[PDB]
This record gives structure tokens, C-alpha cells and sequence, in this order.
């Protein structure tokens, strides 16, 4: 029942509404599968033509996958891999929060990579997370 | 003696049983656990027949057991009763055996074991019979024994996988004894054989269990041929469900030999052919493999003769089984010659020859072939060519009598001629030049289309290995 | 002798393996998922090369 | 001690023997496809990697 | 369609050289994976010795 | 939107078909190529067994690899013939 | 009775059999069940698997010589594989050579080449030698001639089968048919005009009144005393502008280039 | 031997003939399948016909023919038609094959139904046939004492009625401790499982209740319904059980509990 306000916010042009859009899809399927949630924000991950835009809708990701917070590693590792450094930062924050509640090793190994990039931002990003 | 040499011959067959137990009690990886019992039978053949008969039974008694034990003594009765040796206190031990599971554990009947082992002792069963070589008690008394049990099984992935191949000697041993003797219960057992295992067909594709599927396709699909309905094996095909999935090559071999069999006589060569030449290619081609090669090499050359084409000369000087392909020779020149009474004389001293190949039904029709390869040469040299001259090369009894020859090929647009009757002539109507024609587009549609079967292919195979290297530990 | 339920198989197939086959769901996804991010390195692996 | 030739529960087992098949079937069906998709996701994964 | 045709065919070689060199690959893997299975028993003895 | 947009000539151009004497010519010179390459990937397959992926490279030029350079060629040629034949049986059912 | 079947057989009328068939069919009910229906054959049963094997041929032999065409057809196809599998590798009567042949005559007079070697293919194992060919030579040499294209001596061979008439009567005429048919579905394609009188030397018309009204139903007109084999060309070729299959199957050139464009897409 | 001979007789017309005809066919139906693969329309007619009282022998060998081919939809068609001899497959384990097909094939039908109307279960769109079969499933599900079954087979098809039975037949104290155990356990498969919100709600509406009406039961169980649901009516119900029940001991820890756990 805002899978209509949605839409609107990512057929926005201006780079703040898709940014937003991206939580709008985090927050409203939070905790709970989504077909239309995950695939969407994996859409809008790659797709877009802004930077900024690709980075929320990875922080975005783990948050509808809250509760399935085991199978955020899997899907990421690819996005930790990426060429772009915002997809890079928005992936460790991702682990950060998914993952947060308790302890879970296999993030940390993904998350290895990312402390050592030298994308200095994504060194801020992975730096972050691992604590949480 | 007889306690020296059977722990002997026991620890060489339990280092065996170590191999398969780990595999299907952690849950198969299908492609790697089915060529394991492949190179397995061949150690286990020469290792009953070695150091006395009892120490199958001895095994048996040593290794936990529901009760099976029963079925392999009986076994032993018909070879010449032995029982020394093989019973508690020279037969048993609980440790260092997890096949049995420790003394303390057998004790506590907390462990289950007698499944698993049983499915391979069946083997064992099997084996005796194929090592001896003997029928009699041994054909009856194996396949009674072991089936109800498999259908006592709930019937899982792990399990399947093993008893598709207790099925062979099930059938091999029945033929056999069919062959060697002739009473009306050897056609009446004939029928429950085969029933069982279209029963069994139907189980194993709600578990989706590929080597049980193939296997039984493949067995009752030659009982059809040998006594030569058509009608069922044409049925059972149209079925359309045989796997690919998780099977061998020779699986694919033995199934495309009898879709050629049965599309060659229901007069569809060009496919006949087309399953013919892939068989012999999935097949591995070794000495071991000596009698499919045979048959598949003579099989094609009778399907060639069929069409209309020659098989060539070399195919038959430089195979090294020439001295058997010497009555194909013979009839692939006769039909090149053309000539009546060259192809009856060579088929009536190797009547018995192709008999045994089955190989004798296609050359019945290849008594019309002669005639049609003959007035292939005639409308190849000449292009109008009156009646007469016809008649008096081949030998043709009246002019109107060849025309009703030269209609029914031409139907078939083979020979593409076109009669004049009031003309008194017969004039070739072929001259191709049908690059002018829109046919090769068509025939580009085929190029591409399986250039691009292999593009897929490769891709979903490569990537599948790779993953379990990377999964599993590495130094 | 032995020492095996049954009842045990049946009960994990409605509680336990259900939960399985929702994350089986999402593999599904992942799947469609890298297709447009295939064409999508693709349109800027050109765009690299110009 | 424990038993399990006499039937744990009570031979309450032998009665679910019977319609036992029915609750395998469905899981052996989405398996199937199961095993077809994970390599399928890793076939693209790998390519994905490549670009 | 003629030129295209020959190009297809050329392109099946190229594809199926790719299959050959990972399967090469796969075989040594298989090897390696193993030896860690000896090896341990080797790095084992040493704790124990020293 | 303005910059994207460059007339109605656009798009006015896919339908629009060179001289075929160029086609001709262009396909004429990648069939040898691809010959000439493929010689020089038989160099490449020569023995390539020893050892080091990294010494094959620089002695037998997979550096600059041969089997790359197929490729390419192949298929942007499988892919122009594609276009052409198309935008002429196109033009054929469209214009009568 | 079961026994009024064979009398009336004996005395040589076949129509008074053919209202005795339903009720010696229920009858036949009892009978099936003295026999285990060859699946658990006993020297008990094979006793009784003789005595039920008379009733069962005599009745196959009747309905062909039933003395009309349309009596012959739907009842003697019935009983066809009737004794097919109530006999236990064809026979061990002596009325076996008979109606084995009977068998294979039976299928070329409905035209069927695949399912005649079906049929030869099972019969073969257990006829070869083991009773030759004797009568059974009669439609395997039939077979033959048709498949060499000499139509002229499956036509004689029908002919000198007559001089020899038991009961192969109510096939013969069929059989007359079947040639004159294939000579003219393959002469479309060898001629494109015949006059009346060599139309008739060709396809073996009898009576000139045969050589027209073959014609009609084969769709050839008469113009100016001649039969057209070009027409027939062309209304072959009107059927084949009505099909919808055609787009698809001929394929466009349009179609074949986007077909290879994303196949590579993919 | 073959099964060529006993369709020969059914072409034949006369009613006693066909009639012994059909029941030896149907003795040899998956031994002799083959043959009976292409005249199966033959028997098709057979059970058009009226006048037979084996018209359900007729549809029984055409669902049988199909299970084997593998043509699970042509099947089960049959299957429900004959109405009869259906009921020894819910006793074999080798042919499940066309029951595990009626199960799910009503599964695929009834969620549908739901979802348009809340209440169907007196529509006769699922077969009245498919009903009987399923409605006997749940029986024996129960009967093998994990209720695990007959909950989990009724969740998918989105039927509430086959929950409620389930569950009042578990009444009666048989352990305290293990009814409790099967509420739990209900709670957390459907939230997970399923993921329309429609069903998901009315299950743990219905928990609730069984919980109450029951004299003692564990409480935390109750304070994770009002927590799923939000809803504030069963809130202010849990608390007015422990105002008569009295002690505060028991009454803070559900509702300390209850703080953390819930919205603001």
C-alpha cells in the first residue's frame, strides 16, 4: 500500500527522490519477503545512472532482508567486488546493519576486502560495520 | 586354512565397502558415487572367486545383518555347501567396523546399519551368479530374493542409484535360460519380468532418480525386438522421459541402437541413419566394446543399402573386423551393379549369417533395392533413353512393365525423372542449380541452429565444477 | 533392534523446510537479478572503450 | 534396549508408511528445479564477474 | 548468410577451447584438494614431536 | 532530450543501405583476416604445455591473444550481416 | 451352444453363424475362465486351452466366408487379434498356414506397408523355417511387387490366386483397387496427359465406362478425350496456400534474421 | 498374454461381454499399460455410456493408464470421476502417485478462493470429490500424532475450518505442556511461510482463542499474538484474565514483556 508512492519516487529525475525511494522500499517490506521489494532495489542498484543512488539501495537491501540476515553475504559479494566505490560503500554499511544483531563470521570474511580497498570511503564504511 | 584365507579376502572387500558407505550416508553427489561402484564390480568378480566361496557368507555373518545371511546360505548350498569358518567366534567382531558400529553400540540398538548393507550384499548375490557362469537354482532364486526388499525400501536418492544395477543380471540370466530351453513357463515368467519393471519405471520418476529410469528402458526395450513387436517398443518410446540427466554415454549408445531397429522397418531410414551414426559415437570405442561396434558397423551399412546409398568400399577393407563384414562387402557390390542375380546368389549362403545379426529382415526390401540402384546408374549416364534399350540392359521383361518401375521411384523423387509414354522415352528431369532457389536459406537455418546447440552447452557444464574446488579446502 | 522415527521427517517437511523454501525464492531473484547487471557492465564496458 | 523392528510410537510408523511418498514427492519436484537454478546463478555470476 | 554461416563455426571452436582449459583446470583441483588431506597428518606429528 | 534527438535522419539511417559493393568488400577482407589469425592461433596451440601460465603468455604471444582477436572479428561481421539482411527483406515487404 | 457354431460351419452356411456370435460369446465367458488366458499355463489348462481353441479358429474362417463384403469386414477384424493372444505363438492347429495368411492379406488391402512388417516382424521368428512359406508366400511376394514398382505383376498374381479361390474372394476385390489407386497417385508426377486408351492400358481399366468414373474421383477432368495429371498438381498446391502452418514452417526471410540475431542476445 | 484380445471384445457389442471385458483389463492395468495407451478412448466411451453399472471400473482404468504415462492432468480428471476404488491408493505407497497429486492440485484451487471470499467452504468450485479426499488426509495426518501435518497441508490452501478441527481435538489436556507446544509452533510457520497478510492474520486471531478457552496455559505464548496482530482489543483481554485471576508477580512479567516487544 505504497508500492504506489514508490513508484513515483524512482521515475522521479532528481537524485534525492531515488535515493529516498530506495528506503521507501526498505521500510515498507522490512523483516518480511517481498518479491517485488528485493527485486526492485537490485534493479535500481545497478541500473542508474547516479552514484549516490546505487549506494542507498544496497543499505537498503539488508534492511527488507532484516530477518534472512544470513543470506545477505551471498548476494552482496558481487556488489563488494563492484568497479564503483559508492556500490562498494553502500554494501559494507549493508553487513553493518543486517547482520548486527549478532555475530556472524561470514560477513566479517566478506568484509575483510573491503577494510584493506583502497577507496578510502570504503575503508570508512568497512571500518564501521564490523563493530556493529 | 580356511579362517587364514577368508579374513584374507574379507579385508580386501571391507577397504571396498568403506568407499561406498561414506558416500551414501552423507548424501550422494549423483555423478561421482555412480563410476565408483563401476570400477568396484571388477575388484569384487575376481576376489569371490578367490580364496573359497564361503567367505561371501563369512562377510555377511561379521558385518551387521537384519537377517541376511539366510538368503546368502542358501546360495552357498547350490556351490557346494560350506559353512566351516563362517560363523561366530571365526566370523564376527563389532570393532573398528562403524559398518557394524562398536560392541557398546550394537548393544544399545541405537544404530541402524542393516539398510545400506544389504543393498550391496544384493550385489554380492548378483556377482556369484555372474562369476559362476551357472543358471539353474541361482536364475530364480536371485530374482525372487532380492525384489520385494526393494520395494520394502522407500525407495531415496542414495538407495536408487545402487540397485540399478542388480538389475542387469536379473535380465541377462532369464534370457539366457529362455534361449537354452523351451517350455511355456519360460514365456509365462517372460511376462511378470517385464511387468516389474515398468512398475519400477514409474516409482523412480517421482523420486527423479536418472540411472534406475534409463536402466529399465534399455532392458525391456531388446525383449520387444526379440520377439519382434514393433507395436510395444514404438509405444514405449512415445512415452518420451529417458534421462540424460545424471547417466553414461554407453546408456545412450545402448538406447539409440534400438530406435534404429525399429524407425529402419517402420521405413524412416533418414532417421534410422541419423541415431546409427551417434550410437557408435557415444559409444567408447575399445576391444572390450568389440561386439557393439560389430553390430553398429553392420547395422549402418544395411540402412545405407536401404536408402539408396552405397556404403564405401574402405569403410569395410580398413576395419580390422573385415573377416566378419565379408558377406556386407558382397552385397554393397551387388547393388552397386545392379545386378538380380549377383544379390540373390550372395544372400543364400549368408542366410544364417545375417540370422544372427538380425540383419536379414532389411535385405528381404533389399530385394526391391536392386532394381532402384540399377535405374539410378541408367538416369545418371542418360538422359533420354527410350524403352527398349532399358529393357534389354536390365533384362525387363515388357516396356510397359518398366514405366510402372520408373513411376513408383519417381513418386519417391529419388531417380526425378518424368516419363513420355507416347513419346517413348524416359528423360531426367534433375539439373539442380538451386543456388537460384530460396533451399539454402534453409539449409543455413540447420548450420546456425547447431552451432548454437554448443554455445550453450559448454557454458552450463564449465562453470559446474569450478564451484566444489573453491567450496572445499585447498593447499 | 535400530532406532528410527519417522514422525521425525515429516514434521521437519511443514516447519523447518518451508523456511528453506522461502530462501530458495530469493536464489530465484538473484538469478534475474544478474542478468540486467550482466547487460548493465556491458553497456559501460563500450562506454570504456570509447 | 530400544527397539525399532517392533515399530517406535506404537506402530503409529506403519500406518504413516502408507501415504509417506505423498510428502516427498512435492519436495523431490521443487528440488529438482532446485538443482538446476543454483548452478544457473553461479553460470552468470561467473560471466558477471568477467565484465 | 553464406559468410555469416562460416563465422558461427569458427566462434564453436573458440567457445569450446574456453571448456577444454577449465576442465584442465578442474582435473589439477581435484589433486590439490586432496593433498591437503595427507598433508595434515604431516603439520599433526610436528605439534606432537617439537 | 534536445541533445539525444539529431534530426529525423537518426533514425531515418537504419533503413537507409550502403552500396553493396562495400559490404562486399568488408567481408571480403575479414574472411582472410580471420584465416590469417587462426594461423596465428595455431602458433598459440603449438605444444602450450609447460609449465607457468605466465612464461606461455610472453613465448607464445598470449600476450595480444590470438583467440581474443578471432572473436571480435567474427562477430562484428556475424552481427553486420544481420543487420543488412534484415533492413533489406525489410524494405522489400514494406515498399511492395 | 458352443457347439452350433461348428455344425452350422461343417454344413457350409456362415450367415446363420454370425447370429450365433453374441450368444456363444457369453458362453465364451465360462470358457475364458477354464484357462489362465496363457499367463499360468498347466497340462489342466492346456487340456482345456485345446478344446477352446476350436471354437475360437472356426470362427475366424466363418466370417471370411461370409458370402458379402460387409459381413467379412466388421466381424472377421473383431476376431482378428481375438485368437492372436489366446493362442499361444500362433497355434497349434493345423488351420494355422490358413489364417496367418489370412493375417498379412487382410492388411494390404487397407494399405498399410508399416504396419504389415509390424505385423511379419513377430510372425517371423516362429513361420521361418518352422513352417516355410507354403501359403504364406501369397501376400509376402504381393508385398513385393508393390514396393519394385511392378504394379503389372501384382495384378496377375491376384488373378492366378483365383484359380486357386477358397475364400480369398472377399479380398481380391479390395485388392484390385489398391493397385489401380497407387499407379495413379504416382503418375501424377510422370505424366501430364494420357488418352482414353492409354490411360486404360497403364492403370488396367476393364470397361471404358472405368477409365471416366476412375477419373472423377480422382479430380482428373476430361478435356477433348484426355485425362490431366497437371490439374491435380495444381489442387495439391491451392491446399497448401489454405494452411496456417506456413508462416512458420517456410519460414520469412524477416523471421530467420531476428531468429540468429537473439539466440547471441541471450 | 498381450491385451489386444480383451479390446477386441469391447467392439463387439453385447453388454455382458463388454462387462467381462472391462474387468479383465482392469486386473492387467499397469502390467499390459502399453497396449491400452492408444485404445484408451475405447474405454472412455465405455464410461460415457449409461447403461453399466462398471462405468466406475471404466474411469478407474483411464486415471491409471495416465498416472503411468506421467499425464498427471488427464489423470486425476479420471481419477475423481470414477468415484470408487480410489480409497486403497490412500492405503498403497506406490501409487500416492495420483493422491500427492489431488493434494496439491487442491491446494492450487482453494487459495485462489480464499482470497475472493473469506468463507467458500460451502462453494463447490474444489470438486466435492477433491473434498472427500482431503478432508480424509487431515484424518490421517492427526492420527500419526504430529499435528505438524494436518496444520501444515490445510495452511497452504489457505483452509481455516481444517485448522480450527485440528486443534480442538488436541483439547483436552492431553499434556498441558505439549498443547502449548503446538500453539508455538503455529505462530511461528505462518508468519514465515506465509506472506499474504490475509491468512497470516486469521491464524493468529484463532491461536488466541484456544489459548483462553483453555483454563492454564503458558502466558508467553499469549504475549507474542498481541505483539504479531497489534491490535489493542486483545491487549486490554489478556489483561482483564489476570485482573480476576489476580497476583502481580504474574501480571507485570507478560506486561515487562510486553514494553519492549511492542509499538509505541
Amino acid at each position: 500500500l505504497a508500492d504506489d508512492l514508490i513508484t513515483k519516487m524512482l521515475a522521479s529525475d532528481e537524485s534525492l527522490l531515488r535515493y529516498g525511494g530506495a528506503f521507501t522500499i526498505a521500510l515498507a517490506y522490512a523483516g518480511t519477503g517481498n518479491n517485488s521489494a528485493v527485486k526492485r532495489l537490485l534493479h535500481v542498484a545497478v541500473s542508474d545512472s547516479n552514484d549516490d543512488v546505487r549506494r542507498a539501495a544496497v543499505i537498503a537491501l539488508g534492511f527488507v532482508l532484516l530477518r534472512d540476515y544470513t543470506t545477505v553475504p551471498r548476494i552482496v559479494q558481487l556488489l563488494s567486488k563492484s568497479h564503483n566505490a559508492h556500490v562498494r560503500c553502500g554494501t559494507a554499511f549493508a553487513l553493518g546493519i543486517a547482520c548486527a544483531g549478532k555475530g556472524l563470521q561470514s560477513a566479517i570474511d566478506v568484509l575483510d576486502p573491503l577494510t584493506k580497498d583502497p577507496v578510502d570511503f570504503v575503508r570508512q564504511a568497512a571500518m564501521i560495520a564490523l563493530s556493529m | 586354512l580356511h579362517h587364514s584365507e577368508k579374513k584374507y579376502a574379507e579385508e580386501d572387500q571391507v577397504q571396498e565397502l568403506l568407499k561406498v558407505l561414506n558416500e551414501i550416508s552423507k548424501t550422494t553427489l549423483t555423478l561421482d558415487p555412480r563410476y565408483i561402484w563401476r570400477s568396484l564390480k571388477d575388484l569384487s568378480s575376481l576376489r569371490n572367486q578367490e580364496l573359497l566361496n564361503a567367505e561371501t557368507l563369512c562377510f555377511t555373518v561379521n558385518v551387521l545383518y537384519p537377517d541376511s545371511s539366510s538368503f546368502k546360505k542358501n546360495l552357498l548350498k547350490f556351490i557346494t555347501s560350506n559353512h566351516k569358518s563362517s560363523v561366530p567366534g571365526s566370523a564376527e567382531l563389532r570393532n573398528s567396523y562403524p559398518a557394524s558400529f562398536y560392541s557398546v553400540n550394537t548393544e544399545k540398538k541405537t544404530i541402524e546399519v542393516t539398510a545400506e548393507i544389504n543393498c550391496f550384499m544384493h550385489l554380492l548375490v548378483q556377482l556369484f551368479l555372474w562369476d559362476s557362469k551357472e543358471l539353474e537354482q541361482l536364475v530364480e532364486f536371485n530374482r525372487k530374493v532380492v525384489i520385494p526388499n526393494l520395494l520394502c525400501y522407500y525407495n531415496l536418492r542414495s538407495l536408487n542409484l545402487i540397485n540399478a544395477k542388480l538389475w542387469f543380471y536379473i535380465y541377462l540370466s532369464h534370457e539366457t535360460l529362455a534361449r537354452s530351453s523351451e517350455e511355456i513357463n519360460s514365456d509365462n515368467q517372460n511376462i511378470i519380468l517385464r511387468s516389474t519393471m515398468m512398475k519400477f519405471l514409474k516409482i523412480a520418476s517421482l523420486k527423479h532418480d536418472n540411472e534406475t529410469k534409463a536402466m529399465l528402458i534399455n532392458l525391456i526395450l531388446r525383449d520387444f525386438l526379440n520377439n519382434g513387436e514393433v507395436d510395444s517398443a514404438s509405444d514405449f518410446i512415445s512415452k518420451l522421459e529417458y534421462p540424460h540427466t545424471d547417466v553414461s554415454s554407453s546408456l545412450e549408445a545402448r538406447y539409440f541402437f534400438y530406435l534404429s531397429k525399429i524407425n529402419a522397418i517402420q521405413l524412416d531410414y533418414s532417421t534410422a541413419n541419423e541415431y546409427i551414426i551417434a550410437a557408435i559415437r557415444k559409444a567408447p570405442h575399445n576391444s572390450k566394446s568389440l561386439g557393439f561396434l560389430q553390430q553398429s558397423n553392420k547395422l549402418h551399412c544395411c540402412i545405407q543399402l536401404l536408402m539408396g546409398d552405397i556404403p564405401e568400399l574402405s569403410f569395410f577393407h580398413q576395419s580390422n573386423m573385415q573377416k566378419s563384414l565379408l558377406p556386407y562387402y558382397h552385397l554393397t557390390k551387388a547393388v552397386k551393379l545392379g545386378d538380380l542375380k549377383k544379390f540373390t546368389s550372395t544372400i543364400t549362403k549368408y542366410k544364417q549369417l545375417l540370422l544372427k545379426d538380425d540383419t536379414y529382415q532389411l535385405c528381404v526390401r533389399l530385394r526391391s533395392n536392386v532394381i532402384k540402384t540399377g535405374i539410378r546408374i541408367i538416369s545418371l549416364t542418360y538422359k533420354k533413353i527410350s524403352l527398349r534399350d532399358i529393357c534389354l540392359k536390365l533384362n525387363l521383361d515388357s516396356e510397359q512393365t518398366v514405366e510402372y518401375m520408373v513411376s513408383r521411384a519417381i513418386r519417391d523423387g529419388v531417380i526425378e525423372a518424368k516419363i513420355n509414354h507416347e513419346d517413348g522415352f524416359i528423360e531426367t528431369t534433375e539439373l539442380l542449380n538451386i543456388y537460384d532457389s530460396e533451399d539454402p536459406q534453409q539449409v543455413f537455418d540447420e548450420r546456425i541452429k547447431f552451432a548454437n546447440q554448443l554455445h550453450d552447452e559448454y557454458l552450463v557444464s564449465m562453470r559446474y565444477p569450478e564451484d566444489k574446488k573453491t567450496q572445499q579446502n585447498e593447499k | 533392534n535400530n532406532n528410527s522415527a519417522l514422525s521425525n521427517v515429516n514434521s521437519d517437511i511443514y516447519f523447518k523446510l518451508k523456511k528453506l523454501e522461502k530462501e530458495y525464492e530469493l536464489l530465484t531473484l538473484q538469478e534475474d537479478y544478474i542478468k540486467d547487471e550482466q547487460r548493465h557492465l556491458k553497456r559501460e564496458l563500450k562506454r570504456a572503450q570509447e | 534396549m530400544t527397539a525399532a523392528v517392533t515399530s517406535s510410537n506404537i506402530v503409529l510408523e506403519t500406518h504413516e508408511s502408507g501415504i509417506k511418498p505423498y510428502f516427498e514427492q512435492k519436495i523431490q519436484e521443487t528440488e529438482l528445479k532446485i538443482r538446476s537454478k543454483t548452478e544457473n546463478v553461479r553460470r552468470l555470476e561467473a560471466q558477471r564477474n568477467a565484465l | 548468410i553464406n559468410i555469416s554461416n562460416n563465422l558461427q563455426k569458427a566462434l564453436t571452436v573458440k567457445t569450446n577451447d574456453e571448456l577444454m582449459v577449465i576442465y584442465i583446470s578442474n582435473l589439477v583441483r581435484s589433486i590439490i584438494a586432496f593433498d591437503d588431506l595427507i598433508e595434515n597428518k604431516i603439520q599433526n606429528k610436528k605439534i606432537q614431536e617439537q | 532530450k534536445m541533445l539525444m534527438n539529431l534530426h529525423k535522419e537518426q533514425w531515418q539511417s537504419g533503413l537507409k543501405m550502403y552500396d553493396y559493393e562495400e559490404k562486399e568488400e568488408s567481408n571480403l577482407a575479414a574472411t582472410k583476416s580471420m584465416v590469417k589469425i587462426a594461423e596465428q592461433y595455431s602458433k598459440r596451440i603449438e605444444e602450450e604445455k609447460e609449465l607457468t601460465e605466465e612464461e606461455l603468455k610472453t613465448r607464445y604471444v598470449g600476450r595480444q591473444d590470438p583467440k581474443k582477436h578471432l572473436s571480435e572479428t567474427a562477430d562484428e561481421t556475424l552481427e553486420n550481416n544481420i543487420v543488412s539482411v534484415l533492413t533489406a527483406g525489410v524494405n522489400s515487404v514494406a515498399i511492395k | 451352444l458352443t457347439k452350433s457354431l461348428s455344425i452350422a460351419f461343417e454344413n457350409g452356411d456362415y450367415a446363420a453363424c454370425e447370429k450365433l456370435l453374441p450368444p456363444i460369446k457369453i458362453e465364451l465367458i465360462k470358457n475364458n475362465l477354464l484357462i489362465p488366458d496363457l499367463s499360468i499355463q498347466n497340462d489342466i489348462y492346456l487340456n482345456d486351452l485345446m478344446i477352446t481353441k476350436r471354437i475360437l479358429e472356426v470362427g475366424a474362417l466363418a466370417s471370411i466366408q461370409t458370402f458379402n463384403f460387409d459381413s467379412f469386414e466388421n466381424y472377421f477384424n473383431q476376431l482378428k487379434p481375438y485368437y492372436f493372444s489366446n493362442n499361444h505363438k500362433l497355434s497349434e492347429s493345423d488351420k494355422k498356414s490358413k489364417l496367418i495368411s489370412l493375417y498379412l492379406l487382410n492388411l494390404l488391402s487397407q494399405n498399410n506397408t508399416t504396419k504389415f512388417h509390424s505385423e511379419l516382424q513377430y510372425l517371423d521368428k516362429h513361420i521361418k523355417n518352422l513352417e516355410d512359406d507354403s501359403l504364406l508366400s501369397y501376400p509376402i511376394k504381393l508385398d513385393r511387387w508393390l514396393m519394385e514398382g511392378s504394379y503389372q505383376k501384382a495384378w496377375d498374381l491376384l488373378q492366378s490366386g483365383s484359380q486357386n479361390i477358397s475364400e480369398f474372394d472377399s479380398f481380391t476385390d479390395i485388392l484390385k483397387s489398391a493397385i489401380r489407386d497407387e499407379i495413379a497417385k504416382n503418375t501424377e508426377l510422370s505424366y501430364d496427359f494420357l488418352p482414353l486408351s492409354n490411360i486404360k492400358a497403364l492403370l488396367f481399366f476393364n470397361n471404358e465406362k472405368e477409365t471416366e468414373k476412375f477419373a472423377l474421383e480422382r479430380n482428373w477432368p476430361i478435356v477433348n478425350s484426355k485425362v490431366y495429371f497437371n490439374n491435380q498438381s495444381k489442387e495439391k498446391a491451392d491446399y497448401e496456400d489454405e494452411m496456417m502452418h506456413e508462416e512458420d514452417q517456410k519460414t520469412n526471410i524477416i523471421e530467420k534474421a531476428m531468429d540468429y540475431a537473439i539466440s547471441i542476445e541471450n | 498374454t498381450t491385451a489386444a484380445p480383451l479390446l477386441a471384445l469391447l467392439r463387439e457389442n453385447q453388454d455382458s461381454v463388454k462387462t467381462y471385458a472391462l474387468e479383465s483389463i482392469n486386473n492387467v492395468v499397469d502390467q499390459l499399460w502399453s497396449e491400452i495407451s492408444n485404445e484408451l478412448p475405447d474405454i472412455e466411451a465405455l464410461y460415457d455410456d449409461d447403461t453399466f453399472s462398471d462405468r466406475e471400473m471404466a474411469a478407474l482404468i483411464a486415471s491409471k493408464v495416465y498416472y503411468n504415462l506421467g499425464e498427471y492432468e488427464s489423470a486425476v480428471k479420471y481419477a475423481l470421476a470414477a468415484k470408487d476404488r480410489f480409497d486403497i491408493d490412500e492405503k498403497s505407497q506406490f501409487v500416492e502417485t495420483i493422491v500427492s497429486k489431488s493434494i496439491e492440485m487442491y491446494v492450487q484451487e482453494a487459495s485462489k478462493q480464499y482470497t475472493k471470499d473469506e468463507q467458500f467452504y460451502t462453494k463447490d468450485i474444489i470438486d466435492p470429490k477433491l473434498t472427500s479426499i482431503f478432508e480424509r488426509m487431515i484424518e490421517k495426518c492427526l492420527k500419526a500424532s504430529e499435528l505438524k501435518l494436518a496444520l501444515g497441508i490445510a495452511l497452504e490452501g489457505y483452509r481455516l475450518d481444517i485448522i480450527e478441527s485440528a486443534l480442538k481435538s488436541k483439547l483436552d489436556q492431553d499434556s498441558t505442556s505439549e498443547n502449548v507446544k503446538i500453539i508455538n509452533y503455529l505462530l511461528t510457520l505462518a508468519i514465515t511461510t506465509v506472506t499474504n497478510s490475509k491468512f497470516r492474520s486469521s491464524i493468529l486471531r484463532k491461536s488466541f482463542d484456544f489459548l483462553m478457552n483453555m483454563p492454564n496455559c503458558d502466558y508467553l505464548t499469549l504475549n507474542k499474538v498481541v505483539v504479531n496482530l497489534n491490535d489493542a482489543g486483545l491487549a486490554l483481554q489478556l489483561f482483564k484474565k489476570l485482573k480476576e485471576e489476580n497476583d502481580e508477580g504474574l501480571s507485570a512479567q507478560i506486561a515487562f514483556d510486553l514494553v519492549s516487544s511492542a509499538s509505541q
